[PDB]
RNA sequence: AGGGGAUCGAAGAUGAUCAGAUACCGUCGUAGUCUUAACCAUAAACUAUGCCGACUAGGGAUCGGGUGGUGUUUUUUUAAUGACCCACUCGGCACCUUACGAGAAAUCAAAGUCUUUGGGUUCUGGGGGGAGUAUGGUCGCAAGGCUGAAACUUAAAGGAAUU
């Protein structure tokens, strides 16, 4: 059970509405992703900001489960959310696997890539989908940040939402990287608001 | 001299696993030929023949030497390999290096009579690889494995003392026949029983306990 | 055409169990099938089906647990003796410690491995495993 | 498995996977072992023991991972209103 | 060689042993 | 062994299409085997437009442009360079 | 054909990932430098690898460049990572206070929500 | 057997080229290409994939039809029509990504639900040549069509990818 203390408080909803973390694709839609709530007439989609907050923590207590916080790896092969995964190795361990992703650190035992996870994310699977597939023969639990035109194969954790955004990617990049310090214990209260701010997992045009 | 480099290489170095069972069990991957023959030292090495490809080029021929290479004891652990080399004495040492690799346990019980010790498969089991397909059918006890000479010997060392055999298809490509055989015997294990029908608690992976014997 | 509605229904869930599906929509809705699924359920080999009945044949849905591999029925319903109840175990069942030769006599419908305690040898309708 | 003497011959026992009761091969290399930790009262994780959840690389192929982790985690109480059984 | 050089062929045979048989029958 | 999966040009679920003539070597190719080329090129040649403008009556405005279809069979496509033969991985591509 | 080869090329990145503040700027300084920690058994080849080491640092004092990794790219890796802007933190700011959201949204909000603010445009 | 008979055009007459060209290249040019009444029953007549019936991963576009959305237009903004948009559905020609599945692969949502072999039914083949030939019947004015071998000979032919 929960405490019922993680509902969406209005200064959540404030930050992720904001952000326009809500919006979809265009008429194209995979089946696999009943998440979808209603449409705008002009072609947009919109997904259910509850669910994909709910699905987050579900995230969160599956990254914080692993023993050791520094097996935890992340995948950013396009360039769009690079700064984002250093914040996320700087502050609760972990090791960068940012820019871009050696053939073979998944099986490969003599390169000198050669790292082994239990436990993976990534935002665009289509951007990286030789990531999922390198991992699928390591029998790895993987995370997918999937928008409801993307597909959802090889993955048991896939969060909803917009990969087309800056205001979305980075600040869902920074939750996901907040309740999993929290849930550690490392900001006692959770009330408590945080001292670090998600535009700085955002990345400067320049 | 080991000093190994991968996760498991260290829990059995310093003693924590005991026996292969429990590698097989949890499905851990494992790509280091030193296990395997430190957990089983009674490995014996086998060898179908040698067939030898060249490469057409611009002029002449450089003919290698494949050779296929079964290691298993006769007790309930067999794996095979097939690896292509210049010279004979590389294509036979590189084919054991990877067929123990590829250590795959079986299934023994009974045609069915339940008095005494496993003796033969639980189950028909058949798998298809390139055109050929094996079957292996549960034998009444004394007839021994009926097979090609070559799978005979193979099911010989696999531990189980009696088969009967079905062929199907181009026979003469020996190369063939064992890997439709190799993926036979994994798949005997697939086959759900009424005995394996209760539900267990799931065990803890070994290496989530030992995490601080693994690493640096 | 629809020519066994045994048939066709069976291989739903053979197809169902291919894809992993623990429920599936199976619909000639007829007696035959009905008492397949009563001896089937005996031996706890699936879960609680479900009967739909209407003004017309009906629909049936079964929760299935995943516990099943390879279900099928042996088209011509052939005649068979005693001296042959054994002689089908062999080619079509991995052994004669499980799987049940489903078939119907002028008694009912009941698995070999009883039928033979009866004595009795009737009509064959399948092979389950 | 046994035989009359009392003895269970036969090793290894393999697991079930958590969402569809189907075989985990040896061999077969997509088998994902998922551990989640528990609550106590003041939401700080304790360590040392986890809610054990095998899932079969079957599972994982057709991406209905995902689908099947949501029963488990609500049928266990551990989830509150993700899923609705009926469609 | 081609396909219908071989009926071409075939078929003058059959004209020719038909005139044959024709002159004899 | 079969090459494409609309294995001539295109033709599923019709049977026969009425052939037509090639421009080049006026081969009988069908309707839709026969590539079609189109010609919007300019009645006047490359440039040179104010050339004609200088000795042009009315203030120009005229600015005729010629349309045509070009029906290419498949001996005179590749010599002519216009289609050329594609890779495997290429082939796919529309 | 001033292009180097491969093993000029991969010797060069062993120096700087840990001489650093060795590799001066200047090519008169390190050119016999690198003879005194890489043992080089050719006068001529002992000058081309000198150049091309020396010829990043003439880069790299412009900006960083790719996998090079020389023990003080990651102490800039780890100060350009806590940017902490201070007010405008997209939350209670960017706006009235309020969202603007869109009328199909509202219906999101109170589902389990409706305590929040709001601005339907 | 007639009508018709402009282009093109088996035959042919010709001009080149070639050592040879009665072929490729150019010009005439008969039958024919058009139609009427009657035969001819053949093809790469191919989706080289028989028909009937159920199930099986998805996405968009497109033909016909229907349903609903003060939807946007179209007059006498408006009543309806018509064109579209959105959402759905049925029957279609079918596409695009994947492979739990099959296949020897080229690949296939059928070439899947075939060794875990069985939904029902029709037809075809048992190495390649001889030979789709001989002969015997049978339809046809004929050219030809249908059925259809044997003797003899060979250890290789054939299908899929690679350097």
């Amino acid at each position: 059970s929960l405490p019922a203390t993680f509902d969406l408080t209005p200064e959540d909803a404030q930050l992720l509405l904001a952000a326009n973390t809500h919006l979809g694709a265009r008429n194209v839609q995979v089946h696999q992703e009943p998440y979808v709530f209603n449409a705008r007439p002009d072609g947009v989609h919109v997904i259910n900001v509850g669910k994909t907050w709910e699905k987050l923590v579900l995230a969160a207590r599956i990254i914080a489960a692993i023993p050791n916080p520094e097996d935890v790896v992340a995948i950013s092969s396009r360039t769009f959310g690079q700064r984002a995964v250093l914040k996320f190795a700087a502050h609760t361990g972990a090791t960068p696997i940012a820019g871009r992703f050696t053939p073979g650190s998944f099986t490969n035992y003599i390169t000198r890539s050669f790292k082994e996870p239990r436990l993976v994310i990534v935002t665009d699977p289509r951007s990286d989908a030789q990531a999922i597939k390198e991992a699928s023969y390591v029998n790895i639990p993987v995370i997918a940040l999937t928008d409801l035109d993307s597909p959802s194969e090889f993955v048991d954790v896939a969060i909803p939402c917009n990969n087309r955004g800056k205001h979305s990617i980075g600040l869902i990049w920074y939750l996901l990287a907040r309740e999993v310090l929290r849930l550690r214990g490392a900001l006692v209260d959770r009330t408590q608001p945080w001292s670090i701010m998600p535009d700085l997992y955002f990345y400067r045009d320049p | 001299g080991w000093v190994p480099v991968t996760k498991l290489g260290r829990l059995v170095k310093a003693g924590k696993i005991t026996t292969i069972e429990e590698i097989f069990l949890h499905s851990l991957p494992v790509k280091e030929f030193q296990i395997i023959d430190t957990l089983l030292p009674g490995l014996q090495d086998e060898v179908m023949n040698i067939k030898p490809v060249q490469k057409q080029t611009r002029a002449g021929q450089r003919t290698r030497f494949k050779a296929v290479v079964v290691v298993g004891d006769s007790n309930g652990h067999v794996g095979l390999g097939i690896k292509t080399a210049k010279e004979v004495a590389g294509a036979i040492r590189a084919g054991i290096i990877i067929a123990k690799l590829s250590v795959i346990p079986i299934r023994r019980g009974y045609w069915g009579t339940n008095l005494g010790q496993p003796h033969s498969l639980a189950t028909k089991t058949t798998g298809k690889c390139g055109s050929v397909t094996v079957r292996l059918i549960p034998a009444p006890r004394g007839s021994g494995i009926v097979a090609s000479p070559a799978v005979k010997k193979l099911l010989q060392l696999a531990g189980v003392e009696d088969v009967y055999t079905q062929s199907n298809g181009k026979t003469r490509t020996l190369e063939n026949t064992l890997k439709a055989a190799f993926v036979a015997i994994g798949n005997t294990y697939g086959f759900l029983t009424p005995n394996l029908w209760a539900e267990q608690p799931l065990p803890v992976s070994p290496l989530d306990i030992y995490s601080d014997e693994a690493s640096a | 055409t629809r020519s066994s509605v045994l048939a066709d229904a069976l291989n739903a869930i053979n197809n169902a169990e291919k894809t992993g599906k623990r429920q599936v929509l199976i619909r000639p809705s007829s007696k035959v099938i009905i008492k397949f699924l009563q001896v089937m359920q005996k031996h706890g080999y699936i879960g609680e089906f479900e009967y739909i009945d209407d003004h017309r044949s009906g629909k049936i849905v079964v929760q299935l647990n995943g516990r099943l591999n390879k279900c099928g029925v042996i088209s011509p319903r052939f005649n068979v003796k005693i001296g042959d109840i054994e002689k089908w175990t062999a080619n079509l069942l991995p052994a004669r410690q499980f799987g049940y030769v489903i078939l119907t006599t002028s008694a009912g419908i009941m698995d070999h491995e009883e039928a033979r305690r009866k004595h009795v040898s009737g009509k064959i309708l399948g092979f389950v495993y | 498995m046994e035989n009359d003497k009392g003895q269970l011959v036969e090793l290894y026992v393999p697991r079930k996977c958590s969402a569809t009761n189907r075989i985990i091969k040896a061999d077969d290399h997509a088998s994902v072992q998922i551990n989640v930790a528990k609550v106590d009262e003041e939401g700080r994780a304790i360590p040392g023991e986890y809610v054990t959840y095998a899932l079969s690389g079957y599972v994982r192929s057709r991406g209905e991972s995902d689908d099947s982790l949501n029963r488990l985690a609500q049928n266990d109480g551990l989830l509150k209103n993700v899923w609705s059984y009926s469609r | 060689m081609r396909a219908k050089w071989r009926k071409k062929r075939t078929r003058r045979l059959k004209r020719k042993r038909r005139k044959v048989r024709a002159r004899s029958k | 062994p079969k090459k494409r999966a609309s294995n001539g040009r295109n033709k599923k679920g019709r049977g026969h299409v009425k052939p037509v003539r090639c421009v080049n070597c006026s081969k009988s190719i069908p309707k839709d085997k026969a590539i079609k080329r189109m010609a919007i090129r300019n009645i006047v040649e490359a440039a040179a437009v104010r050339d004609l403008s200088e000795a042009s009556v009315y203030p120009e405005y005229a600015l005729p442009k010629t349309y045509n279809k070009l029906h290419y069979c498949v001996s005179c496509a590749i010599h002519a360079r216009i289609v050329r033969v594609r890779s495997r991985e290429d082939r796919k591509n529309r | 054909g001033r292009v180097r080869t491969k093993t000029v090329k991969r010797a060069s990145k062993a120096l700087i990932e840990r001489y650093y503040p060795k590799l001066t700027l200047d090519f008169q300084t390190n050119k016999r430098l690198c003879d005194e920690i890489a043992t080089i058994q050719s006068k001529r080849l002992r000058n081309k690898i000198a150049g091309y080491t020396t010829h990043l640092m003439k880069r790299i004092q412009k900006g960083p460049v790719r996998g090079i990794s020389f023990k003080l790219q990651e102490e800039e890796r780890e100060r350009k990572d806590q940017y902490v802007p201070e007010v405008s933190a997209l939350d209670l700011s960017r706006s009235n206070g309020v969202l603007n959201v869109d009328n199909q949204t509202s219906d999101l909000v109170k589902s389990l929500g409706l305590k929040l603010p709001l601005s339907v445009i």
